[PDB]
């Protein structure tokens, strides 16, 4: 019980949230347990990813109870007695921001492995026909996946016209928490969706780019910063996902018969999900929860296609390095608090 | 056991221990290897003379100056300066005491990994941390948020820090510093009819600068007070029996910082460089930086520097802004004092990277441990 | 007054603008407010399949004389 | 070529190597090099006349080893 | 007289414009008082005095105007042109006088003080007109930043010069006096074109003259050759205070100086005078029995009359300009 | 073959080389030797003695023109040559200065010590006043020399200083700095330390002047602030000095201000001019030299005329001569005496001392 002082001085930190808790609780356990416990950890991953934070916390709090023989005794005094107070500010929730920008490079990772960019070279037909006013197609073929991102990110130019019909029928896009206060671009180096002036590892940093500044209207009627306090996000509720479904719907219906339609639809959805949390446009929830809308599932579920929603199995790499971030930030505060409770002396 | 802290910076290396309110040893960052067999001929199992004695004998022993711009460059000659740090000077063993290190602002991910390696692979350190000079020059002044102007012998930088994090999108580097001044002062004194050679008689000129030089609030008023009055003149007795006179060359020397055009450069001075670094940030944090500007370093140790950094940043900035310039008298060693502090803190026991996590993860742990 | 251009919307309503080739897209967007009532932040001007930027001039994009640009008003539903 | 002298209000002579064609803004530029004075603070007076920046040393009949004079414009305060 | 209202609403009218446009409206012991106040940049006394007047005598006044003049009743030093003319005309008014408030040698004596007080390089004079008197007294710049400095520091007002160091050069202008280069003017006042200097305001100064004396037009920001004049005047007072009419002499000396610093494009009335209206400098005079009229004149009618004509042609056109561009805007 | 010129003066020792304009070094005449044993680490003499004071116990050998303890003057002559002029006194001839009416024995120990402790090749002593007069082009006249610790009003007729007339006022700048301090302490300002005393010396020798009429300015002062300038103490205190300005230099004209029941320098000069033959009084009145550092207040010169010309016969021309080079006229006196080609023969040759003893000075030096 030596290196556990740290996981308790991280709880003296006033800004611990739900995400920080799990990402530390799990490491405290793992680094103290070692066995039969790999259905806890693999599942806490699935639970953290789904942003079902307290479904997970109930597991931790009980595990801590069932395995208190194994557990250090007074950690749960502080692991608990902290759990009831946990909230998530979706402004300041960048433990999950790190996670998802890592999870975005690993979703890309798996997509490059499936090299068959056939769909993007044949979604180049739904585009042209579904959205008439834009430069047609890609002007050429999709040879790489970085020019596939380009296509997928041209489905933004299909906007305010062809998807307005689909944005109605949504019981949630009316509930956007965004603003028109119009704050404008600031410099950043922190990658993806994370904040410009928030810590990052020297190895995740991407080059300096000017990224936007978007705020939250906190006088909205439960429109996702409160509905989902957990999701960390920049500009709420997508907006162009309803425009993906304009291209995708006619595609899926023309190419419904093709046998690898799933093999080619999850690719479109998962390139999108990833190239938005990787380019900073959105957060997973901002792209998925739009598609978890029943009306959208309709054409999918009537083409006998499902959606993985960018879910993956080995996110231990992504869980990890998020644990070390929380640690770096939590005891960060400590040195800072002890630095300043020594300056005041 | 106690900690060891080192500031590999620019020209001179500040080393010592934690808790110490002062660096025990401050020697150069020079390594002097041999010129030709014939100096190796001789005596010794020793190849190079590193540090304080390299400069003593250097016409015989030709030298290298590593890390003169804050970034290390020679990683073989830097294993040496860390030997004259925890071995042949500041004597106790590396293996026994835990080390805190200071990287330059914007240190490459790769130059970092070597310090982690060289420390564990070559020095068997129990534990290690690599921090930024400027993050620690603000912790001295008791801050965790603000902007630092770190000036050493060869590199000057403006580093904004928002909660322990220097913001890389806004770190700005000037690359004009202590030597550039002594050398200007050498040349502007070499013209006054008081010439100095450019090979070691120029240390006398490095003494007129720190000692008898100041930043002038209105250079232009200061120039007028010099050509009407001998009230601004001061006198220097040379170690060689000659007493001299200085005057205008005194305040012309630390002006290279504010106005860099003196050295032929087309860069921008510290006041401009500070404004530009504050505005490469978001408007929400700019207020806490204008009011929290720490002049750290030893080139930032000329009397009057913070009174010109008030006038020059009050003029450059919005009118609603409070500009507080904090130049503690121990700016010469604030990267130090604050490294001594970080390392003497009791919450720090965790961030020191352990040799157990070194072997398990590699030197690619500095990135995921140091911030 | 020396470069008549046209802005077509989704109604087919082609508006007529008198500009010069050194005018920025925010200047065009201002004139599409002075004559239409649309705040410049709903406007989204597209010539060349490109959402034009607000600092770029008409000749940072080849918008020449009597060129047709497009206006998509944004439904930022707040 | 020639050498001209400039005396300040402390009584010090600065020596300049000039030509009859060097402008007064050129002489005012040589005193910034050798002494540091911005060339705008410098006001040069020979003949009881402040000299012009677009004029030459022979447009004022400065020649030989002529003593010229220098005052520094005290501004900004 | 409904254009004395239209004149007011549209322009960037300022306090000088208001005074002049109103007093002609009314004109068309109270008036001469307002003219003893305009000259002395005492504009707030007047706006309210006139405003109470528009109430004292609402008879023979139309009520559109009381309802506008009360309503609209700011002087920007950068562009306040209505004072610029008045003073360029007064500069020549004071001038006419000093040639008829004659002299034979009130400056021929003062030479003894130039040569003595400032003899280091400067020309040593060795005067039969009032332009050679000018030429002499205008050569008090040759006392520069040396002997002037001892008493420039005894000044509370001085370090508030809002002049910039950004020298922007010489621009051509055919307008005489405190002027504006692209200034409307009468074809009767324009002077042979010359290159007139451009200086600007620092405006980063705090409590600068321009901020605190927004009533003074801007041509340089305060004047510091004046202290040099006061260096030469002390020696004159010393060597000539047993002289019976030196009190008359000295007035024209400083009255020609203010005459010549306003028409030769250097300074506003108070940019030269409110440096001398500092306690320490009157002291030189006050203890020698030389009370100074700083050039306040009696016949100020001459200038004020033409300023109103200038303002009208400025206020009125501003509006036709708006009606030309509300007729061409509407196309 | 460069001669050396040294002014041991009450206070500052101004010393140098014979040919040039100004003294090389003008360090104080002070010797410091410690009081306890922090000596674990000789003597400290000069600006060092004052700087290291805090451990050193200072002795002030020349504080009135007279040398007093000599084992400590041997050390201000050591510093002069060995560590200030940076020379060997054995190779370079010397010119020393003396006080008016100096005891004879105290000028035999300067001959000894220069020829037996320093091996001067040759030496000469002249009176500090005869030298201030030679710098003025004069051989006959009256010098007033007011430096730091003593004031002397010395008559000189053809190079010879008349000892029957020489009068001495021990009022000088040491006392003047301490009056400014005092009258400013009773102003609300604080001047007590030996480091705040130096500032008062700067306020004094930079802001104080002598008036032509005391009362007619004390009035100028109390009705008008036309005198109150300011002074930046280097610790952020621009303070006010007005009447305090001229009240300091005038304690020389009214020695009663400091408690001294003596005669001011305007009166001490009347008695000395008339303690001499009626036949030479005309050449003294028209030849009064103001030399010294306390005779360096703007206006001390014209005030001597007022004051002397009213205590004097009206047919007497009074010419007060205040070279702007007053502070060091005794030095420039020797820088020129010694540099004279004819002077080489008036040197007391080393050889001669060996032969005739230190009683030689009396037969060479006059």
């Amino acid at each position: 019980q030596k290196i556990e002082l740290s996981i308790s001085l991280s709880l003296d930190s006033p800004k611990l949230d739900e995400s920080d808790f799990i990402l530390l609780s799990v490491k405290y356990l793992e680094k103290s347990l070692g066995k039969e416990f790999s259905g806890f950890f693999e599942d806490i991953e699935k639970l953290y990813f789904k942003q079902n934070y307290k479904e997970a916390i109930e597991k931790i709090l009980d595990f801590c109870k069932k395995n208190e023989s194994l557990l250090s005794e007074q950690v749960v005094q502080r692991l608990a007695e902290v759990a009831p107070r946990l909230k998530s500010n979706p402004k300041d929730n960048e433990s999950r921001r790190l996670y998802e920008t890592l999870y975005a490079d690993h979703l890309e990772s798996v997509i490059k492995q499936e090299s068959d960019l056939s769909v993007f070279n044949e979604l180049r037909d739904s585009y042209n026909a579904v959205k008439p006013e834009y430069a047609v197609t890609h002007e050429t073929e999709i040879k790489t996946l970085d020019e596939a991102k380009q296509f997928i990110l041209s489905f933004v130019m299909l906007n305010d016209n062809v998807e307005l019909p689909l944005k109605a029928q949504s019981e949630r896009y009316p509930k956007k928490d965004r603003s028109r206060e119009e704050l404008g671009n600031t410099p950043s180096a922190n990658p993806g969706i994370m904040k410009p002036n928030s810590p990052n590892f020297t190895d995740n940093l991407v080059p300096v780019r000017d990224v936007p500044k978007i705020a939250i209207n906190e006088k909205v009627a439960g429109g996702y910063s409160k509905t989902k306090p957990t999701t960390p996000f920049v500009a709420s509720l997508s907006g162009t996902t309803y425009s993906l479904m304009v291209v995708l719907t006619d595609y899926i219906e023309k190419h419904k018969t093709d046998k690898d339609i799933e093999k080619k639809v999850n690719q479109i959805i998962n390139l999108w999900i990833s190239s938005y949390i990787k380019e900073g446009y959105h957060s997973y929830s901002e792209v998925v929860d739009v598609l978890t809308e029943p009306f959208l599932q309709s054409i999918f579920d009537k083409a006998n296609i499902k959606l993985n929603y960018g879910v993956l199995d080995d996110t231990h790499a992504e869980f990890r390095k998020a644990q070390d971030y929380v640690f770096g930030l939590t005891i960060q505060s400590a040195m800072h608090h002890e630095l300043q409770e020594r300056f005041k002396n | 056991i106690a900690a060891l802290v080192i500031d590999n910076g620019s020209g001179m290396c500040k080393a010592g221990f934690a808790g110490d309110d002062a660096p025990r040893a401050v020697f150069p960052s020079i390594v002097g290897r041999p010129r030709h067999q014939g100096v190796m001929v001789g005596m010794g199992q020793k190849d190079s003379y590193v540090g304080d004695e390299a400069q003593s004998k250097r016409g015989i022993l030709t030298l290298k100056y590593p890390i003169e711009h804050g970034i290390v460059t020679n990683w073989d000659d830097m294993e040496k300066i860390w030997h004259h740090t925890f071995y042949n000077e500041l004597r106790v063993a590396p293996e026994e005491h835990p080390v805190l290190l200071t990287e330059a602002p914007l240190n490459p991910k790769a130059n970092r990994e070597k310090m982690t390696q060289i420390m564990f692979e070559t020095f068997n350190t129990p534990a290690m941390y690599v921090a930024i000079q400027a993050v620690l020059s603000l912790y001295a002044s008791g801050r965790t948020t603000g902007i630092v102007m770190d000036s050493g012998d060869g590199v000057t930088h403006t580093v904004p820090i928002y909660e322990g994090y220097a913001l890389p999108h806004a770190i700005l580097r000037l690359d004009l510093a202590g030597r550039d001044l002594t050398d200007y002062l050498m040349k502007i004194l070499t013209e006054r009819g008081y010439s100095f050679t450019t090979t070691a008689e120029r240390e006398i000129v490095r003494d007129i600068k720190e000692k008898l030089c100041y930043v002038a609030l209105d250079f232009e008023q200061e120039m007028a007070t010099a050509a009407s009055s001998s009230s601004l003149e001061k006198s220097y007795e040379l170690p060689d029996g000659q007493v001299i006179t200085i005057g205008n060359e005194r305040f012309r020397c630390p002006e290279a910082l504010f106005q860099p055009s003196f050295l032929g450069m087309e860069s921008c001075g510290i006041h401009e460089t500070t404004f530009n670094s504050i505005m490469k940030c978001d408007v929400d944090i700019r207020k806490d930086l204008y009011a929290n500007t720490v002049l750290s370093g030893g080139t930032t140790m000329y009397p009057g520097i913070a009174d010109r950094m008030q006038k020059e940043i009050t003029a450059l900035a919005p009118s609603t802004m409070k500009i507080k310039i904090i130049a503690p008298p121990e700016r010469k060693y604030s990267v130090w004092i604050g490294g001594s502090i970080l390392a003497s803190l009791s919450t720090f026991q965790q961030m020191w990277i352990s040799k157990q996590e070194y072997d398990e993860s590699g030197p690619s742990i500095v990135h995921r441990k140091c911030f | 007054g020396s470069m008549q251009i046209f802005v077509k919307t989704l109604t087919g309503k082609t508006i007529t603008l008198e500009v010069e080739p050194s005018d920025t897209i925010e200047n065009v967007k201002a004139k599409i407010q002075d004559k239409e009532g649309i705040p410049p932040d709903q406007q989204r001007l597209i010539f060349a399949g490109k959402q034009l930027e607000d600092g770029r001039t008409l000749s940072d994009y080849n918008i020449q004389k009597e060129s047709t640009l497009h206006l998509v008003l944004r439904l930022r539903g707040g």
